[PDB]
């Protein structure tokens, strides 16, 4: 708790040490990664000296809505949590909204999962706590759901922090992103895929699916065959979505994981959102009680795997 | 209420009628309350587009008077018509300056806007000079020079080299040097200095004014290529 | 041959591979593969795109002018003054008269008819790739996904589905065949263009979930709400739009039948400005 | 003197000043002397221009006031604009009819001229009737009806099937049938008949008006295809 | 391949081989060899003309669209709305502003630069073969005499001199070489076009003897009277015209550089009437 | 004389029998011949039943000048001579001025010279008279010179008439024809080629050159070589013109022709127009006195050679 407090203090300090943000203000250090419609750069904000992550999202949008996106992102200035990536500011230049945020030198759990092959149930426990607290934080103190929980959107750092990013804070930005290119997979809950339901219950499913991906080290969609599970052309996205909607949820392998863990992901992955555990119920779950109480050199495990 | 007046003036501006618009904006300024940024451009458009329409009449009547070159009532009538439209021209500009130096010049908060009003009144004085030839010409020219020597100082002090208003002041002041005073060296030198300056902060061009900035820019280049010939 | 010797092209501004405004015997558009080491896949892409453009000479196809290899891989085409149909319709909301809208439909159909007639399937037709050149002439561009129909069914092989979802036909989205593209898939896209033209809005404006649209359209649940056509839209157009948008691809008309209809739609409507009083001399 | 008046009106026509050119012509007609062929066209065009301007001003204004579908000062004092431009519209047409039925319709030097002035009378009165919805319209509709019938008789008697004036009378009378009376069947019949008799003497097209004749012809066809559609 | 299968083309009106307004995926221009038995000379003519057009894709070359063989030999090209430069200048005497005239010069040069760059000599450039499409865009047409420069001097052989005399260079008229055509002969024709543009009239208006003009121009006695340029013609244009018209063909430069000189007399050439005051906010 | 008078009477009567002229009025019978800028059709004028020659000359011209051409051609209505082809009327349709004229079923001496190989000095005598009388007629009664005398422009018929055609009556038509395609040969006098002089003296030269062509049956210009004269790639037109201007005039072969004939063509072909015989001098020439007095079945010779 004290450590997180000090971190937030330093963040606010650098925030006050800075002011406005614009494209000239920056020098590129390196490319942290890219996605379906966005690119992320490790940069040095010249006026303040701060190293930050700069995310550019290409959008062709009316001035009136770009300005509405910026204005709505300004709410992140108040979003202060050790489960939520920090926000420095936002702007629009050329053809692209820029979001400047807390640089996380550990990367995304997506990047990590590549180098680590599979993530140990004990680390995933910390991750599961981090996600729940962060989803709780967002929900209660900022009235919003994440929308997009998945390994590439949980970011980790040297100090052992696990933070959430890329959540749906600007409603206008959500709208402007709908005209998009096709993805190659999906973590969307079935009830959202069917327009049947829309709540935090859907972010819970995505956490569930993420966990299974991070545990087994593969893809939650389409499970694995009898042979493939012994070791441990891609299915088109429409087929993935059709799976999620019409087939039983994925699940953890029988022996390799504790019964508490298997039970935890299961209550996250129940097709019907009503019957699906909520944040209150998950928080007091056997798997969470255990993991909370465990002490793990998470920061150590992280640097050792990189 | 002010908002009914500004909606009436904006609606009349959409109908391409510039008499009810000018009357509504004079009725706005007669209240003696300070304008916004938005309510000002309407006033300049009304007293500017109408002035331009009045000018085109003067130009074509004067050309039809220098192409006849005889001695009859055709050009007798031209003069009787030229002094008529010139007096009409005089009445409009005097109404503008009376509406300007009594509610807006002193009663202003934005220094950019204060420089703007100086651009407007100075441009009107220059237009009045560019037509009245005689004893009355000297005073109008002096007023235009005073307007130029006050807006340019605040432009060089607290404006951007890429702002629309400083560019417009440079443009109007250069054409003032070329047409009224006929010193194309000084006006041309000022235009060259503006080109050297307006180029500097080309990177600093936000969405609020790109069209105005590049529009005054290409107009400046066109005036330069006309004058260097 | 259409190879432009190196040095002649003079790249300038940027717009949106990647596209620049350049110079080569006047204003041109230059589309470049930014990178430095062209993979043999990016290479065949280039070879193919050039291959298609080479076969086009028609006033409604954007004019291919030549290609460059040495500096970077690039395609040079005519420059256009004026905006895309996307820009007119959804950005500056240009208030076109219905006779103009019909005419834009007509020309777009004309260009498509010409391509299909030479067996080219465009595969990425949409508002953005339709330019109102000088505000008067529809030029269809971006042939980055264009392909020529092979006589033999086994030449196809595997291509990762790409494109804008709002214009993708259900069969294309589903991607169940070896080759789900057809002249008819192009028609469907043109169907969505009719939609933008007759309504002023993109389809599915209440839905902002990208994956949901892909899933619901591919499944048959979702389809454009034709009730949103503006009231001045000729009944023949509404019908023609609904026909181009049929889910069963074979039920869609092809472009001659499209041009056969469209031409009559113009004759089946009083497209004369507004009225006709006394023309003062 | 008349020639000073016609030079003043022609000069004001060169300056794109509708009302200016339109005055001098009222002073011409107030003398009560019969016009030529040349002196009629200028005044006619000026009147037509003024009419069109006022028409658009009210029509566009009225449409915008009825396109707010709320209940506020927008369609209250702001909409009082429609009655303003309608009264302006009324003043112009009353000046025309007062200048028409007191110096021109009384004595005719040309019967084609009689068809001309009756065509103008039907044009003005029909437009006024369309502008005023209420007790006033019944009267002016029948007045234009009598005027166009009186012109149509002399057109069928002593005019050419390819003359500009008979074509213009057919055009205005057809759009009168379509817009005022809303009987598009008789308008369709009328325009088709006028267009078919316009085909007959296609060979008889002298340099005096081939352009006018075919221009009114294609305008007639366009109105027909609008009304039959 | 650009062969249009028979039946698709729908020939209509006539204009002036012979040229019709037709129909094939919209309005097109159809140029036909009226006759029925195409001699192998008319055949090679056709083959050659098609051969040249095939190599052109540029906004100032009139757009070749395809050819037909079976009904009659024919060349299909884009249709043009609007008139030839000939028609504007000498028929309806269009009162173009000098900036427009310069621009027409500029575009015509642009199209010629593009042809020469691919080694095509047009050989029949003149006012009539320059169309102001939609009044805004110069399209050079009629490639009936166009030819591609052969690397080898003995491929030429014998061709009976044809063409309009007012645009023929003295060396072409004289017809002393095996091949008197050159990029430079095209320039000379363009020179006469500058003449029409800067003067409003064809050359030699006092002479109506056809054979006399051929004889006097070929001999050096006769050449355009440059004094007839209108007074608003930039001095750079008059010079450029006199240069394109030099009798010694080599005294001429390339059209890329010719347009470079046309760009010289353009930036300071004009800025319209008077100037422009404060631009009213939209 | 009586026969010629009867012919003129018939022409006038037929002229009164017909009225207006226009393109619909005609039915094509056959093509009498064509060239670089004009085409000639044997036609039947439907209203009158008359068979006439219809000449079409393609011209792109302003309405004001086309109408001036028509109006100026109307002067031919009065041109009545047995040495001048008859005129029925003139008009403009589509893109072409039409001149409707007396059909001459014998054709042009150009056509004849092809079938006859060489024309006998005795027939050429009649032709020489016909040309002179016609040039005289034109000159005195109509103030005009021919401009264009050559074998293709002397027309002959069954009744033995030799008439001149294609002479320069409309001054505007002359002007409008100057923008023309290149010819392949020329009969133009040298003084005209040099702009040095312009009179009937030039039409005399052309008659001279024609005669030599008709006598030898080849070309008066570029006279043959030593071998070629025993039997009895074409020179480019610029070379022909340069010849005419800079070389001695052609002449008749020594023995085959009477000295009177040789002398006659010679005085027609003198380079300097001043020293060149005129119509008065030619009329009383030995060759003309002889031929006038001779009686030749010209009409008979003509039909026998076709
Ligand atoms: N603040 C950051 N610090 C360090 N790396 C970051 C940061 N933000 C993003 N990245 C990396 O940038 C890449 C993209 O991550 P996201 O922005 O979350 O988008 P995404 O997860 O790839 O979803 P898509 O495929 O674009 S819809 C990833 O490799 C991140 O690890
Ligand atoms: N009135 C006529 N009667 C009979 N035959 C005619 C008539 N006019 C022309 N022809 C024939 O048509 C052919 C064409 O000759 P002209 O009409 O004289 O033209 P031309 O003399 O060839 O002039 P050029 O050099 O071609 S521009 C000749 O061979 C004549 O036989
Ligand atoms: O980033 C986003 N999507 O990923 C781009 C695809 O590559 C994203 C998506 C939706 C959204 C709504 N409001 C903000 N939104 C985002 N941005 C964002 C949010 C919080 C933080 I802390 C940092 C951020 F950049
Ligand atoms: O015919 C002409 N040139 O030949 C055309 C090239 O093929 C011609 C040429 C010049 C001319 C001037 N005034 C009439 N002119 C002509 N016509 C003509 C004259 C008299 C008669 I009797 C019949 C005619 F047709
Ligand atoms: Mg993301
Ligand atoms: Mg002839």
């Amino acid at each position: 708790d004290e450590q997180q407090r000090k971190r937030l203090e330093a963040f606010l300090t650098q925030k006050q040490k800075v002011g406005e943000l614009k494209d000239d203000d920056f020098e590129k250090i390196s490319e942290l990664g890219a996605g379906n419609g966005g690119v992320v750069f490790k940069v040095s904000h010249k006026p303040s000296g701060l190293v930050m992550a700069r995310k550019l999202i290409h959008l062709e949008i009316k001035p009136a809505i770009r300005n509405q996106i910026i204005r709505e992102l300004q709410v992140l200035h108040e979003c202060n949590s050790p489960y939520i990536v920090g926000f420095y500011g936002a702007f629009y230049s050329d053809g692209e909204i820029s979001i400047c945020m807390e640089h996380m030198d550990g990367g995304s759990l997506d990047q990590v999962l590549k180098k680590a092959g599979r993530i140990p149930e004990q680390i995933l426990g910390k991750v599961s706590i981090a996600v729940i607290k962060g989803l709780t934080y967002l929900r209660e103190k900022h009235k919003i759901m994440h929308r997009d929980v998945k390994p590439s959107n949980i970011l980790v750092n040297s100090r052992g922090e696990i933070k959430l990013c890329d959540f749906g804070v600007s409603g206008q930005l959500i709208d402007a992103m709908a005209n998009a290119f096709v993805g190659t997979r999906s973590y969307m809950s079935p009830e959202r895929l069917q327009g049947t339901h829309y709540s935090v219950q859907s972010d819970i499913w995505s956490m569930g699916l993420s966990l299974v991906e991070m545990a087994v080290g593969r893809y939650p969609i389409p499970p694995p065959d009898a042979k493939e599970l012994e070791l441990m052309p891609p299915m088109a996205i429409f087929e993935l979505l059709d799976y999620i909607v019409n087939e039983p949820p994925p699940k953890l392998p029988s022996g390799v994981f504790s019964l508490e863990f298997q039970d935890f992901v299961n209550k996250c992955l129940i097709k019907n959102p009503a019957e699906r555990a909520d944040l209150k119920q998950l928080m007091v779950h056997a798997f969470i009680k255990r993991s909370d109480a465990e002490e793990v050199d998470f920061a150590g495990w992280l640097c050792s795997t990189i | 209420d002010k908002e009914e007046l500004v909606q009436r003036a904006k609606l009349a501006e959409q109908a391409e009628r510039y008499d009810d618009m000018a009357a509504a904006m004079k009725e706005v300024t007669e209240t003696g309350v300070e304008l916004s940024n938005e309510e000002r451009n309407l006033l300049s458009v009304a007293y500017k587009n109408v002035v331009g329409a009045r000018r085109s009449s003067w130009r074509v009547i004067s050309s039809i008077e220098q192409k006849t070159e005889g001695s009859e009532r055709k050009q007798q009538m031209a003069k009787e018509y030229r002094v008529k439209v010139e007096k009409e021209l005089r009445e409009i500009c005097y109404d503008v300056l009376g509406l300007l130096d009594k509610h807006l010049i002193p009663k202003a908060s934005n220094p950019e806007s204060k420089v703007f009003y100086l651009k407007m009144k100075g441009d009107y004085y220059r237009y009045l000079a560019e037509v009245a030839t005689g004893e009355t010409r000297n005073s109008v020219v002096e007023d235009s020079q005073k307007a130029y020597q006050d807006a340019f100082e605040i432009s060089k002090a607290k404006m951007q080299p890429t702002h629309p208003i400083r560019l417009g002041l440079a443009l109007n002041f250069s054409v003032f040097y070329y047409e009224i005073l006929n010193s194309p060296d000084k006006a041309c030198q000022l235009a060259k200095q503006a080109f050297d300056d307006a180029i500097a902060e080309l990177d600093t061009l936000n969405e609020d004014s790109y069209k105005d900035s590049t529009l005054i820019m290409q107009l400046l280049r066109d005036n330069l290529t006309l004058w260097t010939s | 041959d259409w190879e432009i010797p190196d040095g002649q092209i003079t790249v300038g501004q940027r717009i949106g591979g990647t596209v620049y405004k350049g110079k080569w015997h006047g204003d041109v558009a230059v589309k470049m593969l930014n990178v430095t080491a062209p993979t043999p896949q990016q290479l065949q892409a280039f070879k193919n795109e050039v291959g298609v453009l080479r076969k086009t000479r028609h006033v409604n196809i954007l004019l291919f002018m030549g290609y460059s290899t040495k500096p970077q891989l690039a395609i040079v085409t005519q420059w256009c003054e004026g905006s895309s149909l996307y820009h007119h319709l959804h950005i500056i909301e240009t208030k076109f008269e219905m006779i103009k809208l019909i005419d834009i439909a007509r020309q777009t159909a004309q260009g498509m008819d010409y391509l299909h007639a030479k067996s080219i399937i465009h595969r990425d037709l949409k508002s953005n790739n339709i330019f109102l050149h000088e505000d008067l002439t529809v030029k269809i561009g971006d042939f980055g996904l264009a392909t020529v129909k092979s006589r033999w069914s086994g030449s196809h092989q595997f291509e990762q589905l790409s494109g804008s979802i709002l214009w993708m036909a259900p069969e294309v989205i589903r991607m169940q065949d070896k080759n789900p593209y057809s002249f008819q898939s192009d028609v469907y896209a043109f169907g969505i263009v009719l939609y933008e033209l007759m309504t002023g809005q993109l389809p599915y404006s209440n839905i902002n979930n990208r994956d949901q649209i892909i899933f619901m359209v591919g499944r048959g649940y979702l389809s454009p709400d034709l009730s949103k056509v503006r009231s001045n839209c000729p009944k023949a157009m509404k019908r023609l739009m609904a026909e181009c948008l049929k889910k069963k691809r074979d039920e869609r008309p092809l472009f001659p039948q499209i041009l056969a209809s469209i031409e009559l739609l113009a004759r089946s409507l009083p497209k004369i400005h507004r009225s006709a009083s006394e023309p003062s001399l």
